[PDB]
């Protein structure tokens, strides 16, 4: 029997700051145990000041992605060159991925931007197009490795005030952007030990009012 | 749904300095049996592009069919179909892309697995890979079925990575491709001796080399090998 | 597993319907009234698939209401069952069939005569003195074939229909929270608020 | 289903400086049901610790097991059994059961007494030692134990250091699990003192 | 999941859980499964599903449709309809879901309507549905009644809500609620049970089983 | 697979290919399934390698004790001593063996034993996947009273031509001559065979 | 897992990365595949973790007993035949996928055994879910008349290409040099290409960070004099 | 069979075990004493697949006897249900594994405290405050863990079990026919005869 | 099934043998397997003589109001039009088809379209289950630019083997010659081709 889907691995993650949010992904693509590219590009900057990706079945990853760029054109023609806000385009792609309902895209799809304020944010989708914004997710194969991790290291939790055990908990100061990509670096490094579809390269790219910006780190290659 | 009948095994590939290379092995096998041996499996559209396709050769046939008709198209009301406006790789690609995907999403897909190597207008090198899922990726080297699992580790042993590629030069790389030939012959039971190379670089164009055969095989050693333990004679 | 249950006596037709619903592992309600009036002389009682049942049952109502609007008439409890058997007969053979096992008790104004039909999800319609969907009459026919008359009161017949219930509440593992009932007789429609 | 998360919980062991500290939660379930918040999985013969994740009867009869077995070990050695000796004992346990295996995923943890060297090990449910330097992780949430223990670990950590490494590696790995959580115990292990703490975590 | 809705004297309470899980995999702990469908509605969330999301959106657009059409606010029994008529459209289709459709009118009053994936359409008083809806029935029925005020009717949604997030290992995160009146609904916070749990244990004296 | 046992005027001689497969994968491609149980008693092995290695294994164990009471064995005893373990465990085997010998008295003889335990004498013999395609030319070639250079010429390009079309055969062709003589072992690389 | 062998002059060598994998989850990453059957006779193993570990210490056990029996260093054919034997009998279902090598008085020798108890030969040799990787570079790269030196950088390249590309395989190569009149070599680690870099932030927590509810002292000492 | 309970209060265990025996369509009995008293201060209650858990139950019991007679005296609470899960652990890897799950509710005469044990069929021990098995613990822990406390009398705790048995007959779909208490203290066990 | 083309000096010659089976009973044991779709365009059916009769009578139907509007269609597209209906029907069609044909500019040609709906122009084609047999015999007797009687008796040999070893086919060898001087049907009975 012909098996439409696949399992392309590979690991994203988003963290919203405050005036600014992170959208990572290693940029090894595999099938089973083979590596099909070391550097294989998952985050995408799709105008507007947003940044996706959709995590998991890459041919449905890439459809996805190509899709939305597409409605963000189609969305400056018949609305006179109007920014597509992060929430506005969050709904977009709720309605793109649930179009898709009894066939479904098999990714786990992750947009980041600012919102209207000016501040960070971080929408997460299922693959059957239910979403929600958050201050931190992680999505892909590595992503049950990562997400404690950041509960821990971003949110604070089970942290509490040293000398009043337990009775106070530790304050949830913001994190800089500098802050923020050495979490997310210690992640991937972490993920990339542990997880054999985790490796090679670590591209993030950082979203700020000035716009779009990107770095890349190496990752173990084996 | 369907289930691939007379079949054609590993396409491997490469980039280097000036352009890429790309090679697969002129069998098509019914199951076990290697039924025909004459079978190229690489197929070139205009001096640019060449399509190495692996798995049904019923549908490679049909999409040497639709690249064949590209190029007939693309020359309707074109004077530049021969200069500026002429068939790409990224072009040739991208519809392939476009129809493998489409075709699995019909639950009935082009049982195969496809690399497009070329050269662009620009000079770069274009090497990427798309199979029956509609599934595509681009690397320093491509390698289809087992290809993927014993090719790839000998051509990334000199492109591990993007920077490699002005190091490497055509000789180095054609004999790396060879090579790696030899070991599919060892190794794959669905491989013939017979294979096709094809060479695009971007000053010396498009060699497309036909009739190679595998050859400075080592064999000698089996003479030696007695028995499956314990047997001397 | 829902209990369906009626009964047609000399000038009236009594059906009595459980009140429990269960998804699964919890009694979400233990009032539901199983019914529907299809006419002020028609009286429609059902059980079968969750959904389904309603759906069909007030399909059929707005049918019959739509008949009684543009005739200015009431159909009688034959055609009205007739309707809706063929409605289920249609229904079998479809996409997805409709799960539903209806009594259709009503009064003919015509004959003086109440009339008790039961009609399955497969779209088998029987004119019946008394009848029951599902597991019900397993219990309940052994009394009623003992206890029925034709010429028995409305009375007699709550009380023949009383003790079919308590032998249901003693036997059934399901606990049905207690049944509605319902009389149709020449002057419409009632319900019996204690029992 | 699953034999091996029909109960759930976890277990976690890590090395310090002259020290190790084994870590697990309390509960134990009958699937979405929680059954219970004082199933400890954390057992120790003489300065000897062992931790049993999976399922709950065999985390028992194993427990019953090499208490059975420990205590005719001293008999006739006249001595204490060691972590290395034991995680041997475990391993031969297991495979003795190769294809009726117990469903379970035991954790070694103690300091030699003679050497005074920590000691770590891990095993899966048929026997096979996986001795690490650093840590070891068993249970439902071990994915997440692996994500933790990766990042906040380092080596060399100072008794009262390691206990916090460590409790903060089991709570947030089990806040991520379904099956895991409703109380925690931890045991820091020194050469001749031995302290448990019992965590204040979320009930849910 | 748990969530629960009841009718009482000052209208209506919603109590829902937050937590969502793939398997045994906690995927979040942060998820609003009370769609705020227009300022008057309410709609709850259970089942593996999210598919009411978009369904229940759309029902605050076809409810808003009706309201500039009708030049009137949409029915409860109305609202509730129109959903279950369209997932019996669907019906076979899809996995499990199961709401509760709240509102408050002036002619029908406080009212509660359980939709279903199966097609099922029922009114009624209290609902608890989710993996966790037999831990809130418990507290809720032993301890409901109509002259509640609006504050204990609000602490006893919360408090089965937290006998299920502790109980239930699908259910958990923290606790939404909602009141509801004709004059609207009125969201009452969001209460993380890692801290409600010992704040309830320490003043009502429950949970005695349990260590703190 | 390729195997085959030929009797000629001189003897026997067994040939066979080098190529073990996990599916499509040569796990080896220099294999001997040309395998002695006895002096001058061998064997061609198609099938299960773990099976065939097993069986033969037991039958030179066999073998060996009964030339230690009974001296040396005939041909057929061999095939009676393969055939017993093949027949009467033919539910848990996937083995398909030729047997050949060379005694004084009965000469080169060759038996076949297919996958049910049967077993059959034959001038010659062929099995494996790979003897499916050269039946028609073993049977159109094959002369009885061969000389030795005959049966070679015979067996290498029968086997050439089931390597040239079966997947499961190929690298070299083994071939093991069994005659009065003694024991002789012969190789044929593929720049040899492929050409012919 | 990636395990070669490769026969050289006076010897033979076998290699092994140290990756253990639970589905795509990293079990150890320091695993120890090499296994001493006897002083001069060590396999690679391969497949179920406690069955290669498990079948080697009992056939280990089995050979240092027969050779205490016959008052004889111990053979490889052995210790393969009495593999061999055991992973027939039951039928695959012990997943020991093994490549054997020693040297004794006969001389070197390298074998290889599968679950289902088939042995082959061959003077270079790969197993494991990155055996397509180092047979490809064993197949580019092996020679006739191989020394020491080179025989170790073939095996150890063979288990890099594993490492690399494979997924099943990865962290460090381990080695095991047998040479004839001489005592076998094992260089554990022989290389480790794959140590992770620093981390960017320190994760140790202020004390007093985690809630504690109970204190107590655990008696681990035995029942006191007195 | 269905449902089980137990609380332990502060000088007594309580175990409630439902009367009813259903063979799949018809409820055969509303009597049913689902508990057998495995020695004088110690009780065993217990459900699972029919035949099974008597034949378990009965096998206990007898073993438990057998004890008593042999050393004259009684084993604790903690002994039997040692006993007990060491059974269960030996059965679940048996040709066919007794499929039954129980609740031992004693008093130790020895340290003077009362003690509840719950051990499924796999031979799974946990000692509780209070217990269940099947979805009886669905419904009623919640309640359970709402008013428990460790210092309840045993009119307090026979008081928070009526308040289970209610919630259990409001919302379980299967009728039970009402549940047999016992009571386990210092001076033995006793059977609450109006409940 | 026993079907082959061959091309030789003259043009080509289609071969077949005439058994069609339902399991091991032979339904028909004087079938023609031959069929033509124009006056020297034929095919070699095997595998479902139901689809292969409704592919046949389709093609000659596409090759008859071919030839009304542009004439004598060559032998390539009488394959195309037959590689059109397997390969856009691979899911629903059990149909080995040798196309073959003569034209006086192109001469004697043959394609094969195996179960794929792959076109496969070559100098000789072997098909149907028979076939499996004669690989080895036609690769080393198959020689191009044979006579007529060469070819005749090359088909014959070839037929023979793959009748004698195949159970699905036998009965007797039909084939027929197209060349510039017409078409010839030939018969051969098994008295004369098992004894060869
Ligand atoms: B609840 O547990 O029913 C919950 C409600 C949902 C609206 C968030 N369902 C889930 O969490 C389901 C799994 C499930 C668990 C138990 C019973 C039924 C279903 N999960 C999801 O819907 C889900 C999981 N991962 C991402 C997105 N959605
Ligand atoms: B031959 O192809 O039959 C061959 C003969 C064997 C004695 C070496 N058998 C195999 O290669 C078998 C598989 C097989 C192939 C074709 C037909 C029947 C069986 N191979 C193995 O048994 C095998 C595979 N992988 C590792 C070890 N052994
Ligand atoms: B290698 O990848 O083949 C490797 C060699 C082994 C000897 C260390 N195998 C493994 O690591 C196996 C893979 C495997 C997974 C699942 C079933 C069987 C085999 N892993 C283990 O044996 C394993 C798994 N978890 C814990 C410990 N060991
Ligand atoms: B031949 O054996 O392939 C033959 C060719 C056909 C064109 C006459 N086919 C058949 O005999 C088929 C069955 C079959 C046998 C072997 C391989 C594939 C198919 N027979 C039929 O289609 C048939 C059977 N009974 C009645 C009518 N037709
Ligand atoms: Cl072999
Ligand atoms: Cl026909
Ligand atoms: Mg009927
Ligand atoms: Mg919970
Ligand atoms: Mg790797
Ligand atoms: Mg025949």
């Amino acid at each position: 029997q012909f098996n439409p889907y696949g399992d392309n691995g590979g690991t994203i993650l988003g963290i919203a700051g405050e005036d600014f949010a992170v959208l990572a992904g290693d940029t090894r693509n595999i099938t089973d145990y083979s590596i099909n590219s070391r550097y294989e590009p998952k985050v995408f900057d799709c105008g507007d000041n947003i940044v996706m990706s959709a995590n998991g079945f890459a041919a449905d990853g890439d459809a996805l992605v190509k899709r939305f760029k597409n409605s963000v054109k189609w969305y400056h023609f018949d609305h006179n060159d109007k920014k597509l806000s992060i929430n506005s385009a969050a709904r977009n792609i709720q309605h793109l991925l649930y179009g898709k309902r009894f066939f479904p895209y098999y990714v786990h799809t992750i947009i980041a931007g600012l919102d209207e304020d000016g501040k960070g944010a971080v929408y997460s989708f299922d693959p059957v197009g239910s979403y929600e914004r958050e201050q931190c997710r992680a999505g892909g194969a590595a992503a049950s490795l990562i997400m404690p991790f950041l509960d821990n290291q971003v949110n604070f939790k089970n942290q509490y005030e040293p000398g009043t055990n337990g009775k106070v908990k530790k304050p949830l100061k913001y994190l800089s952007v500098e802050e923020v990509i050495k979490l997310v670096r210690d992640s991937f490094t972490s993920a990339t030990e542990r997880h054999i579809q985790v490796g090679d390269g670590l591209e993030i790219l950082i979203v700020t009012k000035d716009g779009v910006r990107k770095e890349f780190y190496e990752l173990k290659r084996d | 749904t369907q289930q691939p009948i007379v079949t054609g095994t590993s396409v491997i590939s490469m980039k280097y300095d000036n352009g890429v290379i790309i090679a697969a092995d002129n069998l098509g096998s019914y199951g076990s049996l290697l039924r025909f041996n004459g079978v190229e499996r690489l197929i070139p559209v205009g001096d640019n592009t060449v399509v190495g396709i692996s798995g049904d050769i019923s549908d490679m046939q049909h999409i040497e069919r639709l690249l064949k008709d590209l190029v007939t198209e693309n020359a309707y009301d074109n004077p530049l179909a021969d200069a500026e406006e002429a068939l790409e790789p990224s072009y040739i690609f991208e519809y392939l892309a476009t129809v493998m995907y489409q075709r699995r999403s019909k639950m009935n897909p082009l049982w195969n697995a496809i690399i497009v190597a070329g050269v662009q207008s620009n000079g770069d090198q274009f090497l990427r890979y798309v199979n029956l899922l509609g599934v595509t990726y681009s690397s320093p080297t491509l390698a289809t079925g087992f290809g993927a699992h014993m090719a790839n580790p000998l051509l990334r042993k000199v492109v591990d990575r993007e920077s490699d590629i002005p190091k490497t030069t055509v000789q180095v790389a054609e004999e790396a491709i060879v090579n790696a030939m030899r070991v599919l012959y060892y190794r794959d039971a669905r491989s013939s001796r017979n294979f096709s190379l094809a060479i695009i670089d971007k000053n010396t164009g498009l060699t497309f080399k036909k009739n190679l055969q595998v050859e400075n095989m080592k064999w000698d050693f089996a003479k030696d090998i007695k028995g499956y333990g314990t047997q001397k004679i | 597993m829902d209990i369906i249950l009626g009964i047609r006596v000399q000038d009236s037709v009594i059906l009595a319907s459980s009140k429990a619903v269960t998804r699964g592992i919890s009694v979400l309600k233990d009032s539901d009234d199983k019914t529907r009036q299809l006419s002020p002389h028609t009286l429609m009682s059902f059980a079968g698939e969750a959904g389904d049942t309603v759906q069909f049952a007030e399909y059929i109502q707005a049918n019959i209401q739509l008949y009684s609007i543009r005739e200015d008439y009431e159909l009688s409890p034959q055609a009205v069952s007739s309707f809706v058997r063929q409605e289920l007969a249609k229904s079998i053979r479809s996409r997805r069939p409709y799960q539903v096992n209806v009594l259709i008790g009503g009064y003919d104004k015509k004959k003086n005569k109440p009339e008790l039909y039961q009609i399955d999800y497969l779209g088998t319609k029987v004119e019946l003195p008394y009848g029951a969907h599902g597991y019900s009459g397993f219990y309940t026919f052994s009394l009623l074939d003992h206890h029925y008359r034709p010429d028995m009161t409305t009375e007699e017949g709550l009380d023949l229909l009383k003790l079919c219930v308590q032998e249901l509440e003693k036997r059934m593992p399901m606990d049905f929270k207690g049944v509605i009932v319902k009389i149709v007789d020449k002057d419409g429609i009632r319900q019996v608020d204690d029992f | 289903s699953d034999p091996s998360s029909i109960n759930g919980g976890i277990v976690v062991a890590m090395t310090g400086k002259d020290c190790v500290a084994i870590a697990c939660d309390l509960r134990l379930g009958s699937q979405s049901l929680g059954v219970s918040n004082k199933f400890e999985k954390i057992f120790h013969y003489g300065h000897v610790f062992l931790g049993i994740t999976g399922l709950a009867t065999d985390v028992t009869t194993l427990n019953e097991m090499f208490r059975y077995k420990t205590n005719l070990y001293k008999l006739k050695e006249e001595r204490a059994i060691e972590p290395e000796t034991f995680t041997q004992l475990v391993s031969s346990s297991l495979y003795e059961r190769r294809f009726g295996p117990y469903f379970v995923g035991p954790v070694v943890a103690g300091i030699n007494s003679k050497s005074g060297k920590p000691f770590i090990a891990g095993f899966d449910l048929i026997g096979c030692i996986d001795e690490a330097k650093d840590f070891i992780v068993s249970g439902t949430a071990s994915d997440q134990l692996f994500g933790m223990c990766e990042s906040l670990y380092e080596p060399n950590l100072e008794p009262e250091d390691l206990f916090e490494t460590i409790s903060q590696a089991l709570l947030n790995a089990a806040d991520r699990d379904a099956l895991s959580g409703w109380g925690a115990v931890v045991y820091i292990i020194k050469k001749d003192e031995v302290v448990k703490r019992y965590l204040k975590m979320r009930q849910d | 999941t748990t969530t629960l809705a009841f009718r009482f004297q000052g209208g209506i309470i919603v109590a829902v859980d937050s937590r969502a899980t793939a398997g045994n995999w906690v995927a979040s702990q942060t998820v609003k499964k009370v769609i705020e469908i227009n300022p008057f509605l309410l709609g709850t969330m259970a089942g593996g599903a999210a598919d009411f999301q978009f369904w229940e959106t759309w029902l605050g657009s076809q409810c808003r449709l009706h309201e500039l059409r009708e030049k009137e606010r949409i029915s409860v029994a109305a609202a509730s309809k129109i959903l279950s008529n369209l997932v019996y459209q669907y019906k076979g289709a899809g996995l499990s879901m199961g709401t509760m459709i709240c509102g408050y009118t002036r002619k029908e009053g406080p009212t509660i309507y359980y939709v279903d994936s199966d097609g099922t359409r029922l009114k009624g008083d209290i609902f608890c549905v989710g993996s966790g809806q037999t831990f809130a029935y418990g507290v809720l029925d032993s301890n409901y009644k109509w002259d509640l005020s609006v504050e204990d009717a609000l602490y006893l949604g919360k408090r089965s809500i937290l006998a299920a997030a502790h109980r239930d290992a699908y259910s958990g995160g923290s606790v939404n609620l909602y009141h509801v009146t004709e004059d609207g609904w009125i969201y009452h916070g969001n209460h993380d049970v890692g801290e409600l749990f010992w704040k309830v244990k320490e003043e009502e004296g429950s949970f005695n089983n349990v260590i703190g | 697979t390729s195997i085959m046992a030929v009797t000629f005027k001189d003897g026997v001689i067994l040939g066979a290919d080098s190529r073990t497969t996990t599916g499509a994968y040569i796990a080896n491609r220099v294999t001997d399934k040309l395998t002695r149980v006895h002096d001058k008693i061998w064997c061609c092995r198609s099938g299960s390698a773990a099976d065939t290695q097993a069986i033969a294994d037991i039958v030179q164990y066999h073998l060996e004790l009964y030339t230690s009471q009974y001296g040396t064995p005939s041909t057929e005893t061999a095939a009676s001593v393969f055939k017993e373990l093949c027949y009467e465990n033919k539910d848990n085997l996937t083995a398909g063996i030729i047997v050949a010998g060379y005694d004084d008295k009965n000469k080169g003889e060759v038996y076949t034993i297919p996958l049910g335990g049967s077993v059959h004498k034959l001038p010659y013999a062929i099995a494996g996947s790979g003897s499916t395609f050269i039946y028609g030319y073993c049977d159109k070639n094959f002369r009885e009273n061969m000389s030795k250079e005959e049966t070679v010429d015979f067996i290498k390009h029968s086997l050439s031509q089931a390597i040239k079309w079966d997947g499961s055969s190929g690298g070299v062709i083994r071939m093991v001559v069994l005659t009065a003589a003694g024991v002789e072992r012969l190789i044929f690389y593929p720049d040899e065979y492929e050409q012919l | 897992t990636t395990i070669v062998g490769v026969k050289f002059n006076n010897g033979v060598v076998i290699a092994a990365d140290t990756r253990s994998t639970q589905g795509p989850i990293v079990a150890d990453k320091n695993c120890a595949k090499l296994h001493r059957i006897s002083p001069k006779i060590w396999c690679a193993g391969a497949g179920t973790a406690a069955d290669t570990e498990a079948v080697t210490q009992l056939i280990g056990s089995n050979i240092e007993l027969h050779s205490l029996y016959t008052s004889r260093e111990p053979r490889v054919v052995s210790a393969l035949q009495m593999l061999k034997q055991h992973l027939f009998k039951y039928q695959g279902h012990i997943g020991a996928y093994l490549i054997v090598a020693g040297v004794d008085p006969t001389g070197s020798h390298l074998f290889s055994i599968h679950a289902h108890g088939s042995t082959d030969v061959g003077y270079y040799l790969s197993l494991g879910s990155g055996s397509l990787a180092a047979m490809a570079v064993l197949e580019s790269h092996w020679k006739q008349d191989l020394t020491k030196e080179e025989a170790i950088k073939l095996a150890s390249d063979a288990i890099q290409a594993g490492i690399w590309n494979d997924l099943g395989s990865g962290s460090n190569v381990d080695v095991c040099v047998m040479e004839i009149g001489k005592d076998a070599e094992y260089l554990r680690n022989y290389l480790t290409p794959n140590v992770r870099e620093e981390k960017q932030k320190s994760y140790k927590f202020p004390r007093g960070t985690t809630a504690v509810l109970k204190e107590s002292i655990v008696n681990i000492c035995d029942i006191q004099e007195e």
